[PDB]
Formats: C-alpha cells, sequence, structure tokens
RNA sequence: GAUGUUAGGAGGGCAAAUCCGCCGAAUUUAAGCAUAUAAUUAAGCGGAAGAAAAGAAAAUAACUAUGAUUCCUUUAGUAACGGCGAGUGAACAAGGACCAGCUCAAACGGUUAAUCCUUCGUUUGGUGCAAACCUUUCGACGGAAUUGUCGUU
RNA sequence: UUUUAAUUUAUUCAUUGGAAUUUUUCAUGUCGAGUCGUGUUCUUUGAGAUUGGAGCACUAAUACGUGUGAUACAUUUCACA
RNA sequence: ACGGACCAAGGAGUCUAGCAAAUGUGCAAGUGUAUAUGAUUCUUUAAACAUUUUACGCAUAAUUAAUG
C-alpha cells in the first residue's frame, strides 16, 4: 500500500469467477412472470389470484408503528368472523396456526377487515344450475341471472392489497391545555435507575403467585 | 426488562412494562405403565448406588450421592433430579 | 474510454512510464497489507494510526434494532410542518402545535439551536435530551414522552 | 480475455433523464435547431408542429 | 396398549432382563453374517414408532458395522503436507456408524429396494449393531397404497447414500433449526455457494 | 431358515451444466514460516430430477411483536473469528418474488380385519379404420395380516 | 390442432350409504430412548470457559418435562417452541 | 557486454470489485428509486416510460470500552 487511501478489505481471494454471475435476464424474467399471473388470473376464471392477508404490526422496536401484510389470520379472527379456517381456506382466506392475538386492537382490527372481505363473496354453483346454501360459514350463492350480471364488473382488489393507514402527523392542542410541569428526561433517568428494582418485585410477585 | 401480564403497560418507553398502552389477554394409565415395568426391570447399577448411598444417610452421604448422580448423569439439574426422586422411592419403600 | 487512458499517450515510450531502473515488478513490497509494522510501518503509522491492537468489550451478537435510535435537534423542530401551518400557528398565540416526531421517523430530541422565542410547542418523541427538555420548557412548550 | 462481466450499461438518474427529455422537446420547437439537425423543413411554415 | 409397555422396558437397557436380553441377542448377531434378512422386526415398537408397517413390501435387514473411527486412507503412515494434515489416527468420520449400517444394505445388496429407517436393536465393544427397515417401490401392496407410497416414485433412490434418512439428517445438521445451525439450512454447500456468489446487475 | 434353469418383477451401465452425500490436498498469501489463508476448493468415490435440496419451528424476538421452506435488495464487510498478524465473516428485523399445507405413533370396530395383495373368467359404456387406450365390477380362489392393515381423530 | 375460461337440458322414481356445520356429558389422554444431554478427542464454524457433526465413556425426564433465549456456574422468574 | 540473417502477419498497463482525489452534470438537507410492481411498450423493445398520500444505502452529530 501507498499515500493517503483506505486500507483494503477486499474479499476477493479465492476462485471468484466461477462466482460471478450477471442478470441479463432481469426484465425478460418480470415479463415472463407477468404474463405467467395474467394467464393464471384468465384461466382461474374471474376469481382474484390474491389471498386475504391479516394487516399486522411489525416486529422488535425499530418498526413499533409500521404495519404489514402478515401471514394469514388467526383462529380466533376467523372465529370472530364466523369462519373456521379448514373451510375458509376455500375463499382465499390466509390462516396460520403459529400467530396469537395479543391484544384486542390487534383482534379488531382484523375481525371488521375479515367481515369487509365476507361482504364481497360471491358463490358459484357446482351442480349445473342447482345452487345451495353452503358449508361452513361461506356466503349463500347466487343463481343464473345474478352470476351473469355480476360476473362482468370491475374487480375490487385495494381490500386485497396492503391497508394504507393515515396517522395524523400534524395535530394540534389547546395552549392552555399543557402539562407544563412534566420533566420527561428526569422521568427517563428515573425509570431507568428504577429497573432492576422492579424487576425484582416482578420477580416476587409472581413467586408468591405460583402458591 | 419484564412485562406484567396485569396493570397495563405505561407508555414510557425505557423500564418497567414500558412500550405502548394497548390492552392485553390471557393417570392412572401412567402409574401402571411406571408399576409393572418397575415391577420387570428394577433399578439399574447406579440407581442402585444411589440408593444405598442415599441410605446409609448423612449430610455428606447426601452430597456424595448428588455428585455421584451429577457425575453419571451430565448436567446438575438432572442429577437433582434423580437424587430427589431416588429419595422418594426409598421413602416409599421403606414402608 | 480506453482512448483517453494515460497509457495510450505513452504508446512508443519502451518503459510505459513505469520507470527505466525501478521498473514495474510484480508486488515489489507484498500483496495487500504485508507490511504493517515492519516496513509499511511508517506509511501505517502516518495515515491509520490506531490501526493495530484492541480495545473494548465483546458485544457478541449486536441486534442493531436493539439501539435503532434517529435523532433530531430542537432548531429543526419548527420545520417538519409546512409554512403554512407554521404561520397560523405563529400569530395565534391561543393554539401550540404537537410534533410527534416519531412519525417522521426521529425517536430522540437534542438540544442544538435555538428555538423560536415564547412559541409553545408540545412534542411527543421517544427520548428526550436534558437541554432540550430546558429549552423546550424555556420557551413555553412541554415534552411528552412516547413508546 | 472479454469476459460477460463488463459494464456493458449504465445508470443514468431518472432526473437526468427527464432533464433531457424535457431540453429535447424544446430544442425540437426551434426551426434554427432542427434546419441545423438535418432536416429539410424550409418549407413548412411553424416548427412546432401540430395537426389535427 | 402393549407397545407402550415396550416402550418403557426398552427405555432401561441397564435391568437384569434387559441386560440378559442384549447380550444374547448381541451374541447370536455376532455369529449371525454381516449383512442378513430378519423375517420379522426384533424391535416392532420402534420399527412401527419409525415409517415401518406390515404390509408385504415391507422387508428388515440386520447388519453389523465395526465401532471406532476409519484413520486417514494414507499410505503407509505418512502424508505429504502440513503439519495442520499431518494427522492420521484421530480422524473422525462425519457420517455416522448409524447411517453407515444402511449404507451398506441399500448400496447393492438391496438396489430395488429403498432404505426407510433404521434403529438401535444391539451393541457390542468391537460391532455396533442395527435393523434396517426397506421398502420394495415395486410391490403393488405398498404402490397402491395412497399413503407411503411417495417412496415409490423415482426421486427417493438411495435416500441413505444421498442423506435423506433420519440419520443423514442428523449428520447434516438438519437436525437443529434456528441460529445453532444457520448455515447448513439449504444444504452446507448450496449455502456456501450462494454466500461466496457475487451478483452485479447490467446497468450497475 | 436353505434350495430352486418355480410364477411375476426390480438393481447394475451411459450421460453431469445445475443438484445431493462422502473423502480430500497442495500451489498461493502472510513479502520468511509452522496456526492461519488458499478451502470446508481442485482431484477421487457414490446418488437423482426437470429441476434437486430445504421445508411446516424443540424458530425469532423482547417489540404495539412475527409465524414452513427457497430466492432477490438490505442488514454488512457489520456482530464476531484471527502469530487479533495476513486475512476471514454470519444471523434477526425490514422491502419484495412465490405462497398449501399435511400424515404416521396411542382411543375405539373384538355382537366379527371392519383391511391389503395375487390369479382366473363375465360385464358398464366409450373416444381410434386398426393396433391399443380410458372406464367397468359380479365375483371365485389363493394368500398376507392380530408379532396390527384399514376405518377414528 | 392440444386444453381452458364463458356457453345447448334437465326431468323424474327410488332407498342406500356416507360425510360435513351446531347443543348435554365424559378425560385431560397421547406427544418418537443407547435418544437427548454431559464429559473427552478430532473436525467444522463468525460462534468465541465449543456452532454443528463424528468417535468413545456415562446415560436422562415425561409435558408442572426438556429445549432454546450467542460468557462458564449455583438458586430462581419470564418468553417461545 | 547481451538480443538482432531477412521479410510479412500477430504481439504486451487491460477488465471487474472496492476507496479516494480531480473535473463535469442534476438535485440539494436531502439524495439514489434497490428488489419488485403496471402498461392495448413488446421485429427493432434485453430499452424507454411510471411508482394510490415513512424499505434501505450515504449524509443530516459527536463521543465513550460501555450502562449511555
Amino acid at each position: 500500500v501507498a499515500h493517503n487511501n483506505v486500507l483494503p478489505n477486499v474479499h476477493l481471494h479465492k476462485w471468484w469467477q466461477r462466482h460471478v454471475r450477471v442478470n441479463f435476464s432481469k426484465n425478460i424474467k418480470k415479463k415472463k412472470r407477468r404474463l405467467l399471473r395474467e394467464k393464471r388470473r384468465k384461466a382461474n376464471g374471474g376469481t382474484p389470484i390474491e389471498k386475504l392477508h391479516p394487516i399486522v404490526h411489525c416486529p422488535t422496536q425499530r418498526y413499533n408503528f409500521r404495519t404489514r401484510l402478515g401471514k394469514g389470520f388467526t383462529f380466533e379472527e376467523l372465529k370472530g368472523a364466523g369462519l373456521t379456517p379448514r373451510a375458509a381456506q376455500t375463499i382465499g382466506i390466509c390462516y396460520d396456526k403459529r400467530r396469537k392475538n395479543r391484544s384486542e386492537e390487534s383482534l379488531t382490527k382484523n375481525v371488521e377487515r375479515l367481515l369487509k372481505y365476507k361482504n364481497s363473496l360471491v358463490m358459484i354453483p357446482l351442480k349445473k344450475n342447482k345452487a345451495k346454501k353452503g358449508i361452513g360459514g361461506i356466503p349463500a350463492d347466487a343463481d343464473k341471472n345474478t352470476i351473469k350480471e355480476f360476473r362482468n364488473k370491475k374487480p375490487l382488489l385495494s381490500i386485497f392489497k396492503k391497508e394504507k393507514n393515515t396517522k395524523p402527523f400534524y395535530e394540534t392542542i389547546e395552549v392552555s391545555k399543557i402539562d407544563k410541569e412534566f420533566l420527561a428526561y428526569k422521568t427517563l433517568r428515573r425509570a431507568k435507575l428504577a429497573e432492576r428494582r422492579k424487576n425484582r418485585r416482578q420477580q416476587k410477585k409472581d413467586i408468591k403467585f405460583k402458591s | 426488562g419484564r412485562k406484567s401480564t396485569i396493570k397495563p403497560a405505561t407508555g414510557i418507553a425505557v423500564g418497567f412494562n414500558s412500550g405502548h398502552v394497548v390492552t392485553k389477554r390471557n393417570s392412572k394409565r401412567k402409574e401402571l405403565i411406571k408399576d409393572v415395568v418397575r415391577e420387570i426391570t428394577g433399578f439399574s447399577p447406579y440407581e442402585k448406588r444411589i440408593i444405598e448411598l442415599i441410605k446409609i444417610g448423612t449430610s455428606a452421604s447426601t452430597k456424595r450421592s448428588l455428585k455421584y448422580a451429577k457425575k453419571k448423569l451430565g448436567t446438575h439439574k438432572r442429577g437433582k433430579a434423580k437424587r430427589e426422586e431416588i429419595q422418594k422411592v426409598v421413602i416409599l419403600q421403606r414402608r | 474510454a480506453t482512448r483517453f487512458k494515460k497509457n495510450r499517450k505513452k504508446r512508443g515510450h519502451v518503459s510505459a512510464g513505469h520507470g527505466r531502473v525501478g521498473k514495474h515488478r510484480k508486488h515489489p513490497g507484498g500483496r495487500g497489507k504485508a507490511g504493517g509494522l515492519h516496513h509499511m510501518r511508517i506509511n501505517f503509522d502516518k495515515y491509520h494510526p490506531g490501526y493495530f491492537g484492541k480495545v473494548g468489550m465483546r458485544h457478541l451478537n449486536l441486534l442493531k434494532n436493539r439501539t435503532y435510535c434517529p435523532t433530531i435537534n430542537v432548531d429543526k423542530l419548527w420545520g417538519l410542518l409546512p409554512e403554512e401551518k407554521k404561520k397560523e400557528f405563529s400569530e395565534n398565540k391561543d393554539i401550540a402545535p404537537v410534533i410527534d416526531v416519531t412519525r417522521k421517523g426521529y425517536f430522540k430530541v437534542l438540544g442544538n439551536g435555538k428555538l423560536k422565542h415564547n412559541q409553545p410547542i408540545v412534542v411527543k418523541a421517544r427520548y428526550f435530551s436534558s437541554v432540550a427538555e430546558k429549552k423546550i420548557k424555556a420557551v413555553g412548550g412541554q415534552c411528552i414522552l412516547v413508546a | 480475455p472479454t469476459k460477460i462481466w463488463r459494464r456493458w450499461g449504465r445508470k443514468v438518474n431518472l432526473k437526468e433523464k427527464r432533464y433531457a427529455v424535457c431540453s429535447s422537446i424544446a430544442a425540437s420547437g426551434v426551426t434554427s435547431l432542427v434546419l441545423a439537425r438535418g432536416h429539410r423543413i424550409s418549407h413548412l411554415k411553424e416548427v412546432p408542429l401540430v395537426v389535427s | 396398549g402393549a407397545y407402550k409397555y415396550i416402550q418403557e422396558i426398552w427405555k432401561k437397557k441397564q435391568s437384569d432382563a434387559m441386560h440378559f436380553l442384549l447380550r444374547v441377542r448381541t451374541w447370536e448377531y455376532r455369529q449371525l453374517p454381516v449383512v442378513h434378512r430378519v423375517s420379522k422386526p426384533s424391535r416392532p415398537d420402534k420399527a412401527r414408532r419409525l415409517g415401518y408397517k406390515a404390509i408385504q413390501g415391507f422387508v428388515i435387514y440386520r447388519v453389523r458395522v465395526r465401532r471406532g473411527d476409519r484413520k486417514k486412507r494414507v499410505k503407509k503412515g505418512i502424508v505429504h503436507g502440513k503439519p495442520k494434515h499431518q494427522g492420521v489416527h484421530k480422524q473422525k468420520s462425519t457420517r455416522n456408524l448409524k447411517s453407515v449400517a444402511e449404507g451398506k444394505v441399500g448400496k447393492s445388496i438391496c438396489g430395488n429396494l429403498r432404505v426407510l429407517n433404521s434403529y438401535w436393536v444391539g451393541q457390542d465393544a468391537v460391532y455396533k449393531y442395527y435393523e434396517v427397515i426397506l421398502v420394495d417401490p415395486n410391490h403393488n401392496a405398498v404402490r397402491n397404497n395412497p399413503k407411503i407410497n411417495w417412496i415409490c416414485n423415482p426421486v427417493h433412490k438411495h435416500r441413505e447414500l444421498r442423506g435423506l434418512t433420519s440419520a443423514g439428517k442428523k449428520y447434516r445438521g438438519l437436525r437443529v433449526k434456528g441460529h445453532l445451525s444457520a448455515k447448513s439450512r439449504p444444504s452446507i454447500r448450496a449455502n456456501w455457494k450462494r454466500r461466496q456468489l457475487i451478483k452485479l446487475r447490467k446497468c450497475r
């Protein structure tokens, strides 16, 4: 090395020409999967190819405020919507047995979403114009004239898409309604100082509760 | 830190139950198996040694038995569990 | 871009710009950072002083999401809200802006700068600096702790 | 030997690209520039030519 | 409920009855040939706890595998290399003796069958014993079964040579998930290839 | 158990770019060299598919929590490893592609193995000129199986 | 020309069986053993009083368990599986 | 002192990764739209075009072995 330069650390000391790859076929495969999903959606028969997903908070403390699509609703969410999972997988509803609803807000943010999805169901007959009431909480089925008049409108995909969340960053309050005496920094320091003994207290509380 | 299933969290970011303020929510066959299997098998040699070593019955004996079980099984939890189990069966059989 | 290269302008100079006596040998001083502490020691001491050795404990696995904490100073607090909102806030003394910096993506508020004198501001921040608190309270605002 | 991993393409800023597009559109609207580029337009009336 | 009883007895291996049975069966197995078919499983509870069932296309083979490590295969006793590699005696094979067990039987002796699993059976000072469950992919009894007919299709050929049995998953690190394994999940070589592989976009 | 010039079947070999196991160096770098690096690579042995392998938590997190696997952007040349020298080097979260989940082990049918396979003949209708092929079930016989198949989750 | 979305046609007769959705009780059941784990040796890993694997010795508990929660240990909480 | 008997043709600071400096360009406390996504773009088209109202990279704050 020489002159004033950053000391090299280039991890290139093995046979790397074998590992080098270049993505010449990026837009080509983007097109191929575009036509793949278009063919799937055209062939399935008008049913949307997307599946409904829960709107759920992101983990950790970095992404506490953000929310995103999750892997399937919970059993209690489906029960509150009135659907057994084992029959709700049929209507494009994702379900997982691993998530647990840890808050009433999480429960109630997915229940009405499931109800909104259920409000748009249009069942189809199976036995050559022999429409039936349905099973397992799936909504009712429609007849010849009904299917002939609904099968040709604009499909709704916004509900399938991630729920846009509008949070009012710009908001304000009355000047006289402020708690002028609060000490946020002192509160933070006191909480950090007192963290150990509260853990002690919770430990002893639960030891008592074990009895 | 530590949370609490009751007493919902405070809006403070650092400390005890910190975070948002969201709301929270919440063998007869086996005994027969054990009895017949105990009758058929009995005790392994280290079980017998631990049983007699507890039987001789001193504080140094209890310490030696704990050491022996820990050495023969690995770890401390397994040795403690086996020592307690064998003294329980000693008390039960001394009938 | 080959026609702009320096080698092209010295095509018939025999030595190709690399000297006649010294020549251009392959790795005449070692490969990579070979000569640290031995013969490139002067270069290391002159341009990368604290390179050798080690200091501090070991954080066995970091999990940077735990300590992630974007920061913002007090003098930028009036900058988030738009100009029209700021204008309609400064004129009326009966109304004060409430800013949730965690919405904008900031977690701690430091006190570098100067706040507009006699405009109360309520700030909702995950963490607060002592002098930031002091500036806000002196200007007449109040700090809100959120999580 | 020539290798397939040469920098075949280039990353152009989207702002660069829209600036260039606007500039070329503006240049298409002055008679002298289009005449000098090589189009024989001495007979047409208006250079920002528009048709129904 | 007999199988629970059987499992509970076999869980001891140090009682007088278990010691006697293990001794006599190991003695018989030692004089029996290295690889030989057993008419019925000697541990029905463990066989059925694994994938074994009682359809016609299921057979059981007992195999003897020598214990200890195999030593470096270098000529004489001397390698031409660095001190880091001069070691010859303490070389530990990555394949477990359990996997080598059905590696012996499913390689060429029973090439028309597919290995399903293998279990413990016995032990000796200089041998280890195992029983291996083999499935005939071509017998209509197993082939027609809506269950356990996945082994009939030619994708599960030589699972023990490809490390796809339980022992293979064990020695490949597939028996532990999470941060303890981390690398081994998409297979060790594939993961290493992915991590060493560098991607360059066309437009940079 | 042995045996079948018993009936009906399979394995062997070729081919490897991708893929799955095993075994396994040294050149090189450290301006020497021994740990280290090259490299869990090259060579060697074995094994499949159109993809393979991984895959349904004995997971992650510590949060308002997530929810099989795989791959892409990023984490990140970071935490960390290392004559702490040369050098080596992940994982979580995040944004996306794709997205399907399932069955064996015990309970019970013992007022009925409720199961499975082989062989031999009949028919339920069909697309092919034909050859063949898709469907058809009355069975009967021979067995396997209670040292446990199916039904039941 | 292959299929795949929409689209000509259902009517009856019949008992025969099965399934799935929702109220009253039991029973809180089962849950993978020379296996996990530990010690030691070798190898592997970024994994460091050992990341995984393997060899040898010892060798478990039964869900109130044991397995993780990146520093060995004892006592003990919590979370997840 | 070494190479050169002659002539023709070929013949050697390049490519990629990463960093810095210099200069030009655009925007500017922001900047780059990454993977991906849609579009009657779809010899030319593997490029251009666009991103239903906080992804990340670098910068906007430093310092400490570290609670901070």
